[PDB]
């Protein structure tokens, strides 16, 4: 959103660049996306039109500036039989342009009928300059709703990177001069090794349990029974019925 | 444990360089 | 069922590793030596079983 | 602060544990008056070690407790421990754990020495022994690669697997900077120069220190030497006498890879690394190709990484993908890698305690030490 | 590449590596860096002179223009993305570029 | 330059070995597996069980 400071809209973006697996990113129109240069997404999606003709081809410029590496698709959402379908066909560009008609002081001007009931009956760019009373509007709203409602970066480092042992720093010097070393992990496709030594296992486990069973026979073969208790032999009377 | 401290310390290297980088960018764009 | 008369774990290399737990029982009748799943480890220490105790196993 | 004391052929390096490097570092020598009679009843001490023998050299006999990585002399060796304490760290061995190295195929009996001279000399309170190799690597932030280790009086190339070493697949090679030395003081004889006193053979070993490179092609350094002198270096003797130096720039360090030029039939050091690598099994060979890492003092010749990579290249399989790491720091990578180690807190745990000593003797140690 | 931006100091530094022959290739420098180091350009022999989206920098001057005249080069190569306005002005001043 | 080019552009290998890691935390480790393996005298299959020990104490 526009809250998000640049530094954290830049980490963001990059998080969603980096981190393949995030499906979506939601961004308000009305924040600085200008300061977003590259978009590792092929679809976009526009919930709602904005008022604004600035901002909305603020965002056509920004989708725009997207494509030139791949293929862009572009949803535009509508709800229709409203009044999103006569803004989707007309904009407020002829709005803006006849209340420019009748002066500079927007707060002051009227609507002519014809173009209310066009607006309201449900079933040549125009430079920033003549648009601005039109964006003061804006904003007057937007505030009103709103009343309806109502050291640096590096410095921390270095106060981290002096309290580092010097084991640790000599660490730190080491990684940063063999940048090329990046790679360490022994990263290697273990999957085919795993496969290959599944089956060898299972044939080791075959062979010993085989050599086991062959044990138990031999010294099954060997006698059982030598000798029986005093009691049997004695003690008791044997019978049958 | 080698090992965790090395990429702890990897960590760190990553974290000081992102914060150069963004140093040099706010530098270039400043200048202008 | 029988009296347990060793909990011996079968060391492995994995393709510690253990790939069976064998339990020796012994009966009247006689004795038998299991080739359990090695996943019983658990019960058996839960249960405290030892050397010398009865114990039954169901199959399933 | 447990200490670390790097147990070196030629050089002798002990810090605290923590630090980035050692603290002192002197030569593993001592000396011995050569005229006792007249010397002793002057109160002058019986033997002098590392510097201030190195200083009176002109008047005492130097010997090495060390041969080839093996100790060969324990009593030099328990006094260099006394002296390096004493003098050069300055602390009392019973307050602080000590953690020694070793070299590659340490017999069990001079573990079990060590093992009782720093219980019951030193009365240290606990002791850890490394395989150099393996702290070299520990240096490198990795474990699992070969470390090729040259130091002063051996030369051994140590497969490590997760820490550990193969033992079946080490090598030993007895060249090193002491036969290069030599042999640089050979070749400066048969040029004209003539270094005769052990003075002038640490003149040759500061003039192969600082003059001597590996050529990446031995013939094609010959053939530009034979055809342009651009390859001489001049060096300024203490007496103020300059000599020019040529081809034994390059020749020298050559012998390591060579070994014909000093008359060995053993196998120069990237042919044993190569077939210490064809010991090893093959899942990890691919492994260490990709780990080897340079270390020792020896291996500190400017381009010996840059010929370590082509041959290994030219004698692995083309299908294989070979890195050689020569950290800049490598001679004191097995002191750095002691001083990671015995920073690590789980390491704690891990030192033989002299209750463990009393209660098991001196086979603990082998029980306790990989 | 040579990105030549920094301070007045670590510009003489980079400027002390262009007595090195095949010490870069391609040198990039920003307008305002480019002007004000006007005397440090006219020093080297360029191969080739890029300015790209130069009708969005606000205040180029006939004196700019001057001194982009001056310098020597063997190609210089102009990047625009919208059409020129065909000034007479504008059209003398492409005519001696 | 690609190195250099990489702090930028490393976003996959280096990601992909911080969050992928083969390893934890120290300390003592129980680790029940359970994997298909083929039968011996899709293919026939079947279930087996290994339990692996951090250390000789557990």
């Amino acid at each position: 959103d526009e809250n998000a400071s640049s530094e954290q809209r830049q980490e963001l973006m990059r998080s969603f660049n980096r981190d393949r697996r995030i499906f979506c990113a939601i961004l308000s129109t009305h924040s600085r996306t200008t300061g977003i240069n590259l978009v590792e997404a092929d679809t976009v999606v526009f919930y709602d039109n904005d008022l604004n003709p600035v901002m909305d081809a603020k965002a056509q410029e920004w989708c725009d500036r997207i494509g030139r590496c791949k293929d862009i698709h572009i949803y535009r959402l509508v709800s229709g039989n409203s009044i999103e379908e006569k803004l989707l066909k007309n904009g407020t560009k002829d709005l803006i342009r006849e209340v420019a008609a009748q002066g500079n002081d927007y707060s002051m001007a009227f609507l002519t009928q014809r173009t209310i009931q066009e607006l309201f009956e449900v079933y040549e760019t125009i430079a920033p300059k003549i648009a601005r009373p039109f964006i003061e509007a804006l904003k007057s709203i937007e505030y009103l709703e709103e009343d309806a409602q109502k050291p640096s970066q590096l410095e921390e480092l270095a106060d981290f990177m002096e309290q580092l042992t010097p084991i640790e720093k000599y660490a730190l010097n080491y990684l940063e001069l063999f940048h090329t070393s990046i790679e360490q992990e022994k990263e290697r496709n273990s999957e085919d090794a795993v496969m290959t030594a599944v089956r060898a296992w299972e044939f080791w486990n075959l062979k010993t349990l085989q050599e086991r069973e062959a044990r138990l026979r031999l010294e099954q073969e060997e006698a059982e029974l030598l000798t029986y208790t005093r009691e049997d032999a004695y003690s008791m009377e044997y019978v049958y019925e | 444990e080698i090992e965790c401290f090395w990429s702890n310390i990897e960590q760190v290297v990553e974290i000081k360089l992102r914060v150069e980088l963004e140093e040099k960018r706010k530098k270039a764009l400043n200048l202008q | 069922e029988g009296e347990v008369t060793e909990l011996t774990p079968c060391e492995t290399e994995n393709p510690k590793t253990i790939s069976h737990v064998i339990i020796g029982l012994k009966t009247a009748k006689g004795t038998k030596q299991l080739k359990l799943d090695p996943s019983i480890f658990e019960s058996l220490q839960k249960e405290r079983v030892e050397a010398g105790d009865v114990i039954y196993i169901e199959a399933n | 602060a447990a200490l670390v004391v790097d147990n070196g052929s030629g050089m002798c390096k002990a810090g605290f544990a923590g630090d980035d490097a050692p603290r002192a570092v002197f030569p593993s020598i001592v000396g011995r008056p050569r005229h006792q009679g007249v010397m002793v009843g002057m109160g002058q001490k019986d033997s002098y070690v590392g510097d201030e023998a190195q200083s009176k050299r002109g008047i005492l006999t130097l010997k090495y407790p060390i041969e080839h990585g093996i100790v060969t002399n324990w009593d030099d060796m328990e006094k260099i421990w006394h002296h390096t304490f004493y003098n050069e760290l300055r602390v009392a061995p019973e307050e602080h754990p000590v953690l020694l190295t070793e070299a590659p195929l340490n017999p069990k009996a001079n573990r079990e020495k060590m093992t009782q001279i720093m219980f019951e000399t030193f009365n240290t309170p606990a002791m850890y022994v490394a395989i150099q190799a393996v702290l070299s690597l520990y240096a490198s932030g990795r474990t699992t690669g070969i470390v090729m280790d040259s130091g002063d009086g051996v030369t051994h190339t140590v497969p490590i697997y997760e820490g550990y070493a193969l033992p079946h697949a080490i090598l030993r090679l007895d060249l090193a900077g002491r036969d290069l030395t030599d042999y640089l003081m050979k070749i400066l004889t048969e040029r004209g120069y003539s270094f005769t006193t052990t003075a002038e053979r640490e003149i040759v070993r500061d003039i192969k220190e600082k003059l001597c490179y590996v050529a990446l092609d031995f013939e094609q350094e010959m053939a530009t030497a034979a055809s342009s002198s651009s390859l001489e270096k001049s060096y300024e003797l203490p007496d103020g006498q300059v000599i020019t130096i040529g081809n034994e720039r390059f020749r020298c360090p050559e012998a390591l890879f060579q070994p014909s030029f000093l008359g060995m039939e053993s196998c120069g050091i990237h042919e044993t690394t190569f077939n210490s690598i064809m010991k090893c099994d093959v899942d990890i060979r691919k492994d260490l190709y990709a780990n080897t890492v340079l270390s020792g003092g020896t291996t500190m010749y400017p381009g010996i990484a840059d010929r370590m990579q082509k041959e290994i290249t030219a004698l692995a399989p083309s299908t294989m993908k070979i890195k050689i790491i020569a950290p800049p720091e490598r001679k004191y990578s097995v002191w750095i890698g002691g001083s990671i180690l015995a920073s690590l807190s789980t390491f704690q745990q891990m030192w033989i305690s002299k209750q463990e000593y009393d209660e098991s003797g001196p086979s603990i140690v082998h029980r306790k030490c990989f | 590449i040579l990105s030549y931006i920094g301070s007045h100091r670590e510009l003489k530094a980079k400027r002390q590596e262009w007595a090195e022959p095949n010490s870069f290739h391609v040198c990039i420098t920003s307008y305002t860096q480019f002007f004000r180091g006007l005397t440090a350009f006219t020093r080297v022999r360029w191969k080739c002179l890029v300015i790209d989206e130069m009708q969005r920098v606000k205040g180029m001057t006939e004196r700019h223009w001057e001194a982009v005249f001056t310098l020597q080069s063997q190609q210089r190569l102009l990047l625009i993305d919208s059409p020129l306005h065909n000034t007479f002005l504008e059209l003398w001043t492409m005519v001696h570029f | 330059n690609l190195r250099s080019l990489e702090t930028y552009e490393r976003l996959e290998a280096d990601k992909k070995k911080q969050v992928h890691k083969k390893r934890k935390c120290p300390g003592p480790i129980i680790t029940y597996h359970s994997v298909t393996v083929p039968l011996v005298g899709p293919p026939a299959r079947c279930s087996r069980t290994f339990i692996t020990f951090s250390d000789d104490a557990t």
